[PDB]
């Protein structure tokens, strides 16, 4: 989680309530006695409208993007519409404590301290029902039915469309705990109602709940926020607060929840209501804590006067090992997923989750509290069946989070730090200068390898079952997003310029570089193939030869096989890598045996046939029987037999073996060339007698005329 | 998307009919009379001709099926409703129901039939579950309706008045807001609706957000939007008096019934608002739509008939190598399933495609035209199914026409040429050109300023050979290129609009097939004194073509249902099938049943795939057949083609002339096959002779099966040699015996551990590489499977010295295993690595004992140098811990 | 498996051979099939040109011969002439069916169609 300011201004009174256009263009406020219009993207004040004579204390738009109205301490209420000019009014026997408007029929619904008052946009007055008490809160149902009213005595009145109260939620304490803030659950499907849209004359006044599955989160004055059915039944227990509620609100599907007030800060909760962290700290009490309709962009007016607009950034936590992918889902939850039968599997946490690390039948994840330790038990190379196998109970504080089978890893600055799964710490490395990445490379269970690199540039390779760590390279700039080939024999290196540079880990010596990574994968499965991602561009290169680069949206998280892995926004996706272009690269380099190795990872059977035919004319005949077994070409099988026992027998000719390949794909022509060169006229003199083709026949009569 | 009537079905003693329902699931028409009559009919003529008469007085005026459930319902004038199942072959009524206050305006039931509104005129609604009443049955208010509708969630219930509203309820009497309409603005007098269909999505949508309902007005005017929209296509239609809509069974086709003043029509639209054309049924009036369950067919009501109309829809399907590409939607996934289904293997590639505007082949490619989230994408793709080139394009992929080396894509005013392979790769040269722009004989690059100048004729059609490059447009003018090098060479304004081109392999002549399906011929290169002519062929419910890719005059049209095959306009005997050309090429014209296909699009049988014989090669065959080979190679001779003399060949090798064949094997310049005849003639035994011509035409189960017959087990094991299946030669050898049965089957298990180990198949080849006996590859198995004690086993395994042990002492560093590392090392007899790798692992004990043993002695000073780093550190414990482990206890 | 089987007496040869191979191995003799006179191994009882097994001599071993074909009067089977000549010097019954055979009952076949001729046809 990270929310960044992108503008803040400060008025001079209190914002007491906030409206956002439907569009997202501009959002008003409601400071003193005049409502100031901003625009969301920069800021700038546009209008101070002037229409209430005291303060406005509430504001709220029509979900169409038309009207908005806004009741004010005058005890009148001004329904203005876009472009900014009031066009209609009513009035009040006390102040106007809060207004809302209907999601579907824009029935606008303001209540005051003794009564409340409907008015549908067609209707030509104002029905007002008496209430029992103050009323603080509307909140209008996602179908537009039903109405709860949150009132000062600790109680909340659904009514209907018509007044008649429906139902009644008494929360415990009365007038103890004052109700000062609602709101719906907005997820539903009238979500989608409205996304598809396209002289002031004053108004006269005039004088099943079982089946339903709708949330109404309450913000108490108790410190307390509870979760209410429409049946007035409760969902769970509440949540203790340390300080009194001013604004209670929801992103636009309803996943998450906006919580200020009395601290001068607001927080980020889960649906259920559990915290999850800080978007802003204040100076003052949070009065209003709206969110952007269709982003996630947050803006919180204070007491003080400021006015803050965050975006909230959600940090993707993650881990990959092989074929199987962990990533945190809702904030909550880990989502495990096979990358080869995609059968997902969630794991329940209840708890932001701040760490993933995954490894073969292990998985750690750093709850804000503990670690949990999970296992696969079963020996099935599709098992899913996570099971817990630890609970380190501590609060940890570390950079990265690795595991392996029978140790969790913490780097923490220049600690590397080495815990049994009881909590018990084994060992422990200092580094030089600041671990920058930290990756298992395998190993036996107890005694795996690490791979470290530094800020320093220096990169080592740290061994858990002995305290010292094993110099592999001493670069020039920061490292980061280190990676090792599948066999151990060459490591990748991204260093803070893009610039992916290969090292073959054994002699020290670099074999190329490469200017722009921000991702590097290597093959898991063929040790020469690499991947590497920056720039929005993917890149796979077969051994030192030119890059195969696409479009990419996202950063390379994996390469198994055939198939690389990107992450973009949390989505995990699988790009084919195209092998026939490794293949003809490495077959035009006349590399047959490592041509046939990029192919067996998958091609069609024109490319087989190719590399085949090219082998054969290169004169290598096991890789050639290999592909064309793959083709099943008895034709060709069978003269590579005939070869090989001419071979074999003692005829040694390389020009005779070429010849008879000419002669068999078609040639007639090179294969007679390489019939005489060989010293053989004969037998081009028998191939075009054979074909008939005696014009030809003239030429290669080079023995005479001895019958 | 070509249409035309095909049937029609006479209602006896000439009643009117007021609905028909084509019942999707099971092909039941259920049809509704003038005079109570209430029919259910059947297909494959008429199968389940029936008179379900039981009640239904008066008349009958709504009929709608339940599909699940398979449940007909239906009302009177005096309503009167009945629900009927099917019981026994035939329909009796299961329940009946009558109010006495009004008629039944409507019947809907729900997207998953557990559900039916019923809605009468006087404004009394009534819902009811499968048996009773489910929730309500409200009385509304003074309005009278006529429509009722359910949503995909089956949450809203979106009704039409008499007067022309359309309310939006909430499953129960809650009147939500009235739908705003915005297809009727400069309409002045009364409105009714008479049509509203919502393609409640269960076969996928054409587009991720794709208009789902459509309302259209008896006045003319239609819009297709989306839930409540505000912003919605919009549609005017010369439809007096509409008389109904029916949404495709995929929600891709929208069919408008009604007729103009002048005279009955059916037209059809795009969910998005782009017309396709005009069906102008006869009879009096249309009374009501129903299309198929596969949308192939459209039952409609005239009179006291119902006329059928065929239905050609436009598959994005292609044929690449042997691979047929197909696509379709799926109600779980949001985007296209593109099957790469290859038929050579009876194998499948299933991707899922976002955009997905187009499919086209050509060679052993596809091009897939798509819309990306630069702005669209065109995916080259092998015939496999793997991208092998996305390239990023700006103007919009309508028409895409893919020539071997080129691809041509364009949009509506400009066409943009592409180079994605050279007769062998990627030499993208990259142009953009507008219609009206008469590029010169070359050229500025990439310049895309071209591509919003607009246009008064934009482009229909466009394709492209080999040399030129034919651009149609709305007004029937083609304009014509040389492709290579793009430069306006010709303009020739024909007569239509076209839809489809194809020119022939000369480059010389252009087969158009026009909007209504009129298939013409023009002649680029025929000078007339004019520059092209017509050729006088014109056809007329021609709707796919094809010409030969080896002869300029062969070519392949099919006409409702029947293929034609010409050879310089001279049509032969039609052929019974409803196909696509896949290829036509070597006398043969391959085909599939897409029509089959699609509607089982998971497992599509290698039975769709359907092989002709054009004349020429059908009546070789047959003469071959009548008289024996020597006349007929007489007659072939005749006639000369390469095609033929390989059918007289290979017909001569089964007959084991060996004479003939080779003749006919020099006239197809075939060397393979003139020395394979020369061997078998070598060859001096039939049965072995008759062995081999069996494994020439690749029945190779046949040649096996034939050579254990003949008692030789010997050559069944050559031949499955000669071939890779090694499982056979291990089957095989279980039984009988051999001259070299050991050496034989460690061959068979090392090639399978090859075999797996290739695929990255490891603890299957490592299951093999141990009946047989092969170290340096199992040594990589068990590295690549981390099983270190089996490297641990293999290394103990092996002799005191081998080319082994040092690898495996390599790896074994790698991993970490100092132990197993310095036993391989000095089982290698190479101590001074032994002690390097102890140094280099820290492990400064055995670096210290293997020195005073094999005597080095020069690791005293790499200890004090490495302490007296570590000292400079300030470790001074990490020194005591070393000097401890190095037994230099004094220091 | 056969490891610690070796006779003691020859694990020093079998450990000597294999620590220093010797890939020096003399090439065996092509001698022509008796069907269609193709050169195959003399060991090789199968040829790869007519697909035909050939009759392996009895005092040998190696695939028959036309120019050099014999058969033992008792057994009937085929024997190379010179070879079993050669070989009845040193043993006084034959090899095959272990009856009293002297160099004197061998009479050189020319004509060898007989046991030639394929049991398919025949
Ligand atoms: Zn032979
Ligand atoms: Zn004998």
């Amino acid at each position: 989680m990270r929310a960044v300011l992108t503008w803040r201004d400060k008025a001079e009174h209190c914002i007491n309530d906030i409206a956002f256009k439907p569009d997202g263009t501009q959002l008003i406020l409601a400071a003193g006695s005049r409502l100031l219009v901003y625009d969301t993207s920069d800021g700038t004040l546009l209008q101070p409208l002037k229409g209430h004579k005291d303060t406005v204390y509430c504001v709220a738009y029509a979900k169409d993007g038309k009207r908005f109205a806004s009741g004010s301490a005058d005890k009148s209420v001004i329904i203005w519409t876009s472009k900014l000019e009031g066009i209609l009014k009513y009035t009040h026997n006390d102040a106007i404590q809060c207004v809302s408007y209907n999601p579907i029929t824009h029935q606008l619904a303001s209540c005051s301290s003794s009564d409340f008052g409907l008015w549908s946009p067609e209707q030509k007055s104002v029905s007002k029902h008496k209430s029992s008490s103050k009323i603080i809160c509307c909140s209008w149902t996602n179908d537009g039915q039903y109405l709860a009213l949150g009132m000062f005595n600790g109680i909340i009145s659904i009514r209907n469309k018509n007044g008649e109260e429906k139902v009644k939620i008494e929360r415990p304490g009365g007038s103890l705990s004052p109700i000062w803030s609602i709101c719906w659950n907005p997820s539903s499907r009238w979500e989608s109602f409205w996304m598809n849209r396209e002289k002031s004359a004053v108004y006269s006044s005039q004088g099943n709940l079982e089946e339903r599955n709708d949330i109404l989160a309450v913000a108490d004055w108790g410190q307390k926020v509870s979760f209410y059915q429409l049946s007035g039944k409760q969902i769970g227990k509440d949540r203790a607060l340390n300080f009194d509620p001013c604004c209670i609100s929801y992103f636009t599907k309803g996943e998450y929840i906006l919580l200020g007030g009395s601290d001068k800060q607001v927080s980020l909760f889960t649906k259920d209501g559990v915290r999850l962290g800080t978007v802003g700290e204040q100076n003052s009490w949070v009065w209003t804590c709206q969110a952007k309709p269709d982003s996630n962009y947050v803006v919180v007016g204070c007491q003080d006067g400021t006015i803050s607009f965050y975006q909230l950034i959600f940090s993707t936590v993650h881990g990959l090992y092989k074929d199987r992918y962990a990533y945190r889902d809702s904030m909550t939850d880990v989502i495990v997923q096979h990358l080869i039968t995609e059968q997902k599997v969630r794991i329940k946490c209840k708890e932001l989750v701040k760490k993933i690390a995954i490894y073969r039948n292990r998985l750690a994840i750093q709850l804000p509290e503990k670690i949990l330790i999970y296992e696969l038990y079963s020996e099935d190379l599709s098992d899913m069946h996570y099971r817990v196998k630890e609970k380190i109970i501590k609060k940890f504080e570390c950079n990265l989070l690795v595991v392996c089978a029978n140790h969790i890893i913490l780097c923490q600055e220049k600690r590397l730090q080495c815990l049994s799964f009881s909590g018990v710490k084994e060992r422990e490395w200092q580094m030089e200068s600041l671990i920058r990445y930290i990756k298992v490379i395998g190993g036996p269970p107890g005694r795996e390898g690490l791979l470290v690199g530094l800020k320093n540039g220096q990169i080592l390779k740290i061994f858990v079952d002995n305290l010292f760590a094993i110099v592999l390279l001493k670069q020039a700039t920061a490292v980061r997003c280190l990676d090792m080939s599948a066999s151990r024999k060459k490591l990748a290196v991204v260093d803070e310029n893009d610039t992916c540079l290969v090292y073959d880990i054994d002699t020290k010596e670099l074999l190329f570089q490469e200017p722009n990574a921000n991702s590097v994968a290597w093959n898991t499965q063929c040790e020469d193939m690499l991947c590497f991602s920056g720039g929005g561009y993917l890149n796979i290169k077969a051994s030192t030869f030119p890059v195969h680069r696409q479009k990419l949206q996202g950063f390379v998280v994996g390469y198994n096989g055939s198939k690389i892995f990107c992450l973009h926004v949390f989505s995990i996706s699988a790009v084919e890598v195209p092998q026939s272009a490794p293949m003809y690269q490495y077959l035009d380099r006349k590399l047959f045996k490592e041509a046939y190795q990029i192919a067996c990872l998958g091609v069609t059977d024109t490319d087989w046939r190719e590399l085949a035919m090219e082998a054969l004319e290169g004169l290598d005949f096991e890789t050639a029987k290999k592909a064309f077994i793959r083709v099943q070409d008895l034709r060709y099988l069978e003269l590579i037999s005939s070869i090989e026992e001419r071979k074999k027998r003692g005829e040694t000719n390389n020009d005779l073996f070429l010849a008879d390949v000419f002669s068999y794909q078609g040639k007639f022509h090179e294969a007679a060339k390489l019939y005489k060169r060989s010293g053989h006229e004969n037998l081009a003199l028998e191939m075009y007698t054979d074909l008939c083709m005696f014009e030809y026949a003239k030429d290669f009569l080079g023995s005479g005329d001895p019958k | 998307m070509f249409f035309y009537l095909s049937k029609k079905i006479s209602i006896p003693n000439n009643v009117k009919l007021q609905c028909v329902s084509w019942n999707k699931e099971q092909g039941f028409i259920a049809c509704g009379g003038e005079d109570g009559l209430l029919k259910v009919l059947k297909l494959e003529s008429n199968l389940s001709m029936n008179q379900t008469l039981e009640g239904h007085s008066g008349s009958v005026q709504v009929v709608t099926w339940n599909e699940q459930y398979q449940k007909l319902t239906t009302s009177d004038e005096n309503g009167l409703i009945i629900v009927w199942m099917l019981y026994k072959g035939s329909w009796i009524e299961e329940m009946i129901n009558n109010r006495n206050k009004s008629v039944v305006r409507s019947m809907s039931w729900n997207a998953d039939g557990q559900k039916i509104c019923i809605v009468y005129e006087d404004g009394a609604v009534i819902v009811g579950s499968v048996d009773g009443n489910r929730i309500w049955g409200k009385d509304l208010k003074g309005i009278q309706l006529s429509h009722v509708t359910w949503s995909a969630d089956s949450k809203v219930l979106l009704f039409g008045m008499a007067n022309g509203e359309i309310h939006i309820y909430d499953n129960q009497g809650n009147f939500m807001i009235k739908m705003k309409l915005s297809c009727l603005v400069n309409v002045t007098g009364a409105i009714s609706i008479a049509g509203i269909h919502w393609y409640h999505g269960t076969e996928g949508y054409v587009e991720p957000d794709c208009p789902c309902l459509a309302v259209c007005f008896d006045n003319g005017r239609c819009q297709i939007m989306r839930h409540e929209n505000d912003q919605n296509p919009v549609l005017i239609d010369t439809g007096m008096y509409v008389v109904g809509i029916q949404w495709n069974h995929m929600g891709s086709v929208l069919a408008v019934a009604g007729f103009q003043k002048a005279v009955n029509i059916v037209q059809f639209y795009t969910p998005f608002g782009e017309h396709l054309g005009t069906l102008k049924v006869p009879g009096k009036e249309i009374s009501a739509l129903s299309w198929e369950g596969g949308g192939l067919k459209i039952a409609l009501a005239v009179d006291s008939f119902i006329y059928f109309a065929n239905i050609r829809p436009n598959y994005k399907w292609g044929y690449c190598s042997n691979t047929v590409v197909y696509a379709y939607t799926r109600p779980d996934r949001p985007e296209y399933c593109v099957v790469f289904w290859d038929t050579k293997n009876n194998e499948k590639y299933v991707k899922y495609v976002k955009g997905l505007i187009s499919i086209t082949t050509c060679g052993d490619f596809c091009i897939l035209a798509t819309k990306a989230d630069a702005t669209f994408v065109l995916v080259l793709c092998n015939s496999i199914g793997t991208p092998l080139d996305p390239k990023y394009i700006d103007i919009v992929p309508l028409f895409v026409a893919m020539t071997k080396t080129h691809v041509i894509a364009a949009s509506k005013e400009a066409f943009y040429t592409w180079q994605y392979r050279v007769a062998s790769r990627k030499e993208g040269r990259e142009r953009i050109y507008h219609v009206d722009d008469t590029p010169s004989g070359s050229m500025g690059v990439l310049d895309y300023s071209k591509t919003i100048q607009g246009t008064r004729d934009p482009i229909c059609a466009i394709t492209a050979s080999d040399k030129i490059l034919i651009v149609g447009r709305e007004s029937g003018t083609i304009q014509r290129y040389s492709l290579p090098n793009v430069g306006l060479i010709q303009k020739y304004s024909l007569n239509c609009r076209a839809y489809q081109l194809s020119l022939n392999c000369n480059s010389s002549r252009l087969a158009i097939i026009d909007i209504s399906g009129v298939l013409t011929f023009f002649d680029l290169d025929a000078r007339v004194t004019v520059v092209g002519e017509l050729l006088k062929l014109e056809r007329r419910d021609v709707w796919d073509m094809k010409w030969a890719k080896d002869n300029p005059d062969l070519f392949a049209m099919m006409e409702k249902t029947r293929m034609y095959v010409f050879r310089n306009l001279d049509p032969e005997e039609p052929i019974q099938t409803s196909g696509y050309i896949c290829n036509f090429e070597d006398l043969e014209i391959k085909s599939v049943l897409l029509d089959e296909i699609l509607k089982d699009p998971e497992h599509p049988n290698k039975d769709y795939l359907i092989n002709f014989e054009i004349r020429s090669l059908r009546d070789s065959r047959a003469l071959i057949e009548k008289v024996g080979i020597k006349d007929a190679s007489q007659f072939i001779e005749d006639n000369p083609h390469p095609r033929l003399w390989r059918l007289l060949a290979e017909a001569a090798l089964q007959k084991l002339d060996l004479y003939t064949a080779e003749q006919a094997f020099v006239r197809c310049k075939d060397y393979q096959g003139i020395k394979f005849v020369k061997r078998l003639g070598k060859l001096l035994s039939e049965s072995m002779k008759q062995a081999e011509v069996v494994g020439y035409f690749g029945r190779f189960e046949e040649a096996e099966r034939t050579y254990l017959e003949m008692d030789r087990r010997d050559l069944a094991i050559g031949l499955r040699l000669k071939l890779g299946d090694w499982f056979r030669v291990l089957q095989l050898l279980k039984t009988g015996s051999g001259d070299a049965d050991d050496s034989l089957l460690e061959q068979a298990n090392n090639a399978i551990g090859d075999y797996f180990a290739d695929r990255q198949k490891w603890l299957n080849a490592v299951q093999y590489y141990v009946q047989g006996r092969n170290q340096e590859r199992l040594a990589e198995c068990y590295y690549m499977l981390e099983d270190y004690e089996g490297l641990e086993n293999l290394a103990i395994s092996l002799p005191e010295n081998h080319k082994l042990l040092p690898e495996i002492a390599q790896m074994f560093v790698r991993v970490g295993m100092c132990e197993q590392a310095v036993t391989a090392f000095l089982k290698c007899s190479q101590p001074k690595a032994a002690v390097d790798t102890c140094v280099h692992l820290n492990q400064w004990n055995k670096a210290v004992e293997l020195a005073k043993n094999h005597s080095m002695k020069e690791i005293g000073s790499l200890l004090a140098r490495y302490a007296s780093h570590l000292l400079e550190k300030n470790k001074t414990l990490d020194a005591i811990e070393l000097y401890r482990k190095a037994n230099y206890f004094f220091d | 498996e056969y490891r610690s089987k070796i006779d003691a007496k020859y694990k020093k040869k079998i450990e000597g051979m294999v620590r220093r191979p010797d890939i020096s191995e003399i090439e065996e003799a092509t001698t022509p099939c008796p069907f269609c006179k193709f050169l195959l191994p003399e060991c090789e009882l199968l040829c790869p040109g007519c697909k035909n097994s050939i009759p392996y001599c009895i005092a040998t071993g190696r695939h028959m011969l036309k120019d050099d074909w014999t058969v033992c009067p008792h057994c009937d089977f085929p024997a190379l002439y010179s070879e079993l000549k050669i070989m009845l010097n040193t043993e006084s019954t034959c090899p095959m069916c272990s009856e009293r055979l002297n160099a004197a009952q061998l009479k050189k076949i020319s004509d060898c169609t007989q046991y030639l001729r394929t049991e398919e046809e025949l």
